RNA sequence: AAGUUGGGCACUCUAAGUUGACUGCCGGUGACAAACCGGAGGAAGGUGGGGAUGACGUCAAAUCAUCAUGCCCCUUAUGAUUUGGGCUACACACGUGCUACAAUGGACAAUACAAAGGGCAGCGAAACCGCGAGGUCAAGCAAAUCCCAUAAAGUUGUUCUCAGUUCGGAUUGUAGUCUGCAACUCGACUACAUGAAGCUGGAAUCGCUAGUAAUCGUAGAUCAGCAUGCUACGGUGAAUACGUUC
RNA sequence: AGAACCUUACCAAAUCUUGACAUCCUUUGACAACUCUAGAGAUAGAGCCUUCCGGACAAAGUGACAGGUGGUG
């Protein structure tokens, strides 16, 4: 019975605070936790023509990185998972918990 | 575009085949991304005024 | 359509023209838009007046000409 | 046991090398390094470390590898089987390090640029 | 000899069917397989049975003339109903589609600059 | 405009006959990065040397480049006869040998090379001609080596 | 020629104005936060608005909104943050929380010195003294340094010309500095003014 | 059957935080200099490789067709709507590519080794059917899990045997598949047949200094379908650089 | 960074003139997703018939006005 959490966020500050919130509130729900795993980073990258007419061999590249954390509460405890759903995270990061 | 373009391209076809995409910030018929919903132009000005999330310039 | 499953395709226009005109045998000239229809074994002897773009041309359907489009047989093209 | 393990990477191949007292036998992937590698040139390679520190046949050479192409995965064992040798013996690191056995090949494929057709080929230019 | 054709007798019997017209690698295969004739004997050191053997299963297919003046009824129908295909036949342009802005030399002939 | 020399690339000994230069045929025989076809050629060619000569086939490679490498050669600055390097006459002489066996009339390469590299040990080969015409051209411009 | 110094260092020193996360809506949040950013420029067009921030959570639109008049947005009693707010709440079906962050010095916000250049030049101010005044105001308040350029038919001339002013050092190439730049254009009679400003504020 | 699970986190990897390269140390040289050459150690040495980043200006250089805008012009029309056609024309000239001219190859068979990406109504397995392109049914999978997706060149055999061929694959006939409202003008792909030029290219001209060129496949954006283009990716992997007169 | 339609602008034919599109003003309440007929379709004419909160939103008429990938880089 493993609660596992999973947070993707496009800059790894706000992943990585926010991995430690979340584990600490289980841990101190008494709950154990193993993590934050950190998984594997996607990043998409967009090739555009910088000009607005011709001059195709001009181009500018941009990417969007979105950073993965994998979190799991070994042990479900009634504190826990009322504290997870509990945990208000920053606005950039998205947190999905299976229980 | 002109208003009516954008306008015709907003109304439903009469099959799907015939519906296309525009940009929606200016209403550009070529190089629009899926994802954005913008032209290459119109992608640029945001992501460089930081107004389009986690978009960054990329360099390896 | 080119897949066999699906039928020739004819525009449900043209097609009720034709068939409206089967009673009678002194047929008139059928005027179309549609170079896409495909020419049924029912089309043979009439004339369909097909748009090239500008204007109708007479086309005359005989019996090779059945499978191929109205198309075909009007040019959109002038050279020479 | 007496287990000597090495890391070594060239280009996108990775192999994690055990190095075990035995007869100079080597098997990578639970397959014989003659039938894993295609030539006999790679297997040179492979075996140069020993040469350098005299310990051809001391060991039977146990090898992991992924990632890369033949060559890639036969000179990463190289270093694997260095770095695995220094494990044994510290004194060999002088002669492990003349030879360059040590050292990590830093070359990697280059990217390909915007605007040309590789890393440096350029399109074909014509003035008029 | 079969079909009508003088087949090389040198080659392999499956390369040496394929100087029949109607007859590629795909069918000359077949064909063998039904014969029961192997692909590797070459045809001078074919046998007197074999070569009936084949020749039954030759006739099956349609070759040489048969092929031919079929293959030019179908184009010439093509030219008498003024078909877009047709005429593109008469000018000797390409046929099938492609672009005469520049190429299309097998079917124009050589530049006339 | 060059800030100057570059250092040089440095090849492992041939496995079957423990010969640097051996090494530096198989990459001129390569084309396209295929090393082993170029092994294959080299191996087999030396092979079909070894079996026609009756000798060691790297005495008779070695006896063939030495006939093939030259000592002079003209260059334009007037041609001047100038002293081919030693790292220069090695190349000279495997471009020679792998070039002229390609020219060679034999259906395969390693054949080719085989009849290239006996041809040379006598000092009868298109290579061997090759140095006889940049020695004859260098002699030639003999006044102006100064 | 030249990149946007915002959109070269964004990601690097300076965080998106938009914080928020989506995979499968990404268009239409964005698409949304586009209406939202226009509307409020139009709205707070008297108030002076640097930026807007918008963050997006629990179906809950959060706008950061950093003013040089805080008084002017929000209303005397709150009416005016509020009114705004409703007007947003039409516009958004998701509630809109409005935050108004003053800003202490109008002149070290490059956006504010540009709108402000913008709208002296439309009123036919001196272009010349206009970016003189911008450049001492701003190094009087510390400001390590100030670039200000004015480009077009600056005195209703024929042909358009760019005059620059600097003062300090505004170093573009160094990605650790913080670099405050805004463009604006001036609807003159004679045709569009592109008043751009660089400003580097310095470390703390 | 199988990392498959039981277990472990050793290793590998993942990705956060740190350590490392700075001429720091030691020899010479040099102006008591800056630098230079060489060495030690180090995974890496002299701005390690590559990228982003492009001063003041020049070309009244490009863009009023992304957008915006001064002025000008039209306004029962220079605005608007629909169906069809064109943008795909073809005596020719040019630019950039693709594929070849074979034996360092072609065909056939058996057998290995990547990286970087994409996916929700989307990726679609396995199985069955079709020569195949595909079809049917349908598992898993919003992703380090499932799927795209077996890399290919390669390696080992068998065969062909130097010619317009068992090279090459244009063209054309016919019979199909798929997408789509609909493939006539004008799609992509398949099967069978057909089987062009081409025998390595005049004058001339281009790219590249190493994981590069060359070569081999792989992925993505756009996108119903449609890539020899573009942007990325790894595999194999060279030759040469004396030198600065031109 | 995807021309069969669409895109698309260009051409031809068939059509419209507060207009495909915006704001305001006056008036009304459902405005129609739907079916049938004639049309190449646009569209028109018959059906219907449903929805709507001071007061929302959407129609009808007219005028203020709209529209231009027209020109000048
Ligand atoms: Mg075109
Ligand atoms: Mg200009
Ligand atoms: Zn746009």
């Amino acid at each position: 019975q493993k609660i596992r959490i999973r947070l993707k966020a496009y800059d790894h500050r706000v992943i990585d605070q926010s991995a430690e919130k979340i584990v600490e509130t289980a841990k101190r729900s008494g709950a154990d936790v193993s993590g934050p795993i950190p998984l594997p980073t996607e990043k998409s990258v967009y090739t555009i023509i910088r000009a607005v007419h011709k001059y195709k061999d001009s181009r500018e590249q941009f990417e969007q990185r979105t950073h993965k954390r994998l979190i799991d509460i070994v042990n479900p405890t009634p504190k826990t998972v009322d504290a997870l759903m509990g945990l208000n995270l920053p606005s950039g990061v998205d947190i999905e918990i299976k229980l | 575009a002109k208003t009516s373009m954008v306008a015709k391209q907003q109304k439903k076809q009469k099959y799907a085949v015939r519906e296309y995409t525009r940009c929606e910030r200016c209403g550009r018929p070529h190089s629009v991304y899926r994802k954005f919903k913008l032209c290459r132009i119109c992608f640029r000005e945001l992501a460089y005024k930081g107004q389009i999330p986690g978009v960054r310039k990329a360099s390896w | 359509a080119r897949s066999i499953k699906k039928g020739p395709f004819v525009d449900e226009h043209l097609m009720k023209k034709v068939e409206a005109q089967e009673g009678s045998e002194k047929k008139q000239v059928i005027k179309t838009w549609s170079r896409r229809s495909t020419i049924f074994p029912n089309f043979i002897g009439h004339t369909f007046a097909v748009y090239d773009g500008r204007k109708h041309v007479p086309v005359y359907v005989t019996e090779d000409m059945v499978g191929h489009k109205l198309g075909e047989f009007a040019p959109t093209r002038t050279f020479k | 046991q007496v287990e000597y393990r090495g890391t070594g990477r060239r280009k996108n191949s990775v192999a994690r090398v055990r190095l075990v007292p035995g007869e100079g036998n080597i098997t990578v992937n639970n397959r014989d390094v003659r039938e894993y590698l295609p030539f006999e040139s790679l297997i040179l390679d492979l075996n140069q470390p020993f040469d350098v520190t005299e310990t051809k046949g001391n060991y039977d050479v146990l090898v992991n590898v992924h990632g890369g192409g033949f060559t890639g995965q036969a000179q990463a064992i190289r270093h694997g089987i260095a770095r695995a040798l220094l494990e044994a013996d510290p004194e060999y690191r002088g002669s492990l390090k003349r030879a360059g056995l040590l050292t990590r090949d830093p070359r990697m494929k280059e990217r390909k640029k915007p605007g040309l057709k590789a890393a440096r080929r350029s399109p074909q230019f014509s003035k008029r | 000899r079969i079909a009508g054709v003088d087949i090389p007798r040198e080659k392999r019997v499956v390369i040496s069917l394929t100087y029949i017209y109607g007859i590629g690698t795909s069918t000359a295969q077949k064909i063998l397989e039904e014969a029961n004739v192997s692909a590797d004997t070459r045809v001078k050191d074919l046998t007197d049975d074999e070569l009936g053997r084949i020749r039954e299963v030759v006739d099956g297919y349609k070759v040489e003339g048969d092929l031919r003046r079929e293959t030019n009824l179908n184009i010439k129908r093509l030219m008498e109903i003024s078909s877009y295909r047709g005429i593109r036949h008469r000018r000797g342009l390409p046929v099938r589609g492609q672009k005469t802005k520049n190429n299309a030399r097998t079917r124009k002939g050589p530049v006339k600059t | 405009p060059r800030k100057g020399s570059v250092p040089k690339r440095d090849v492992l000994p041939d496995p079957i006959h423990n010969s640097k230069l051996v090494t530096k045929l198989i990459n001129k025989i390569m084309l396209d990065g295929k090393r082993g076809t170029a092994q294959r050629i080299l191996y087999s060619a030396f092979d079909l040397v070894e079996q026609r000569s009756g000798r060691d086939a790297l005495e008779v490679f070695e006896e063939a480049i030495n006939n093939i490498m030259p000592v002079l050669e003209v260059k334009a600055r007037y041609q001047v006869p100038v002293e081919v390097r030693p790292e220069r006459r090695t190349t000279l002489g495997l471009r020679w040998l792998v070039n002229y066996a390609r020219l060679r009339g034999e259906k395969t390469m390693e054949d080719r090379l085989a009849n290239e590299i006996l041809d040379a040990a006598n000092n009868t080969g298109g290579a061997v001609k090759k140095r006889e015409d940049t020695h004859k051209m260098a002699e030639a411009n003999k006044a102006f080596a100064h | 020629q030249k990149i946007n110094p915002i959109g070269l260092r964004v990601g690097i020193i300076r965080d998106w104005e938009a914080k928020w996360y989506a995979e499968k809506d990404f268009a239409s949040l964005l698409h949304e936060d586009l209406k939202i950013r226009k509307f409020i420029d139009n709205e707070l067009k008297e108030a002076s608005v640097s930026h807007v921030e918008i963050e997006r959570a629990a179906n809950r639109i959060n706008i950061a909104i950093h003013t040089g008049k805080p008084g002017m947005v929000i209303g005397k009693g709150g009416s005016e943050i509020e009114k705004l707010r409703n007007k947003l709440n039409a516009l958004t079906d998701k509630k809109v929380h409005i935050n108004v962050i003053e800003i202490k010095k109008v002149d070290l916000d490059a956006r504010l010195v540009a709108e402000n250049i913008a709208r002296q030049l439309e009123n036919r101010a001196s272009f010349r003294r206009v970016q003189k005044q911008a450049i001492t105001r701003a190094m009087k308040l510390g400001a390590k340094g100030i670039k200000t350029q004015v480009s077009g038919r600056l005195g209703g001339a024929d042909i358009a010309r760019a005059e620059q002013y600097s003062e300090g050092t505004v170093p573009l190439h160094t990605l650790r500095a913080d670099i405050d730049y805004a463009h604006a254009e001036a609807d003159t009679t004679y045709g569009k003014l592109g008043v751009k400003v660089w400003i580097y504020r310095g470390e703390v």
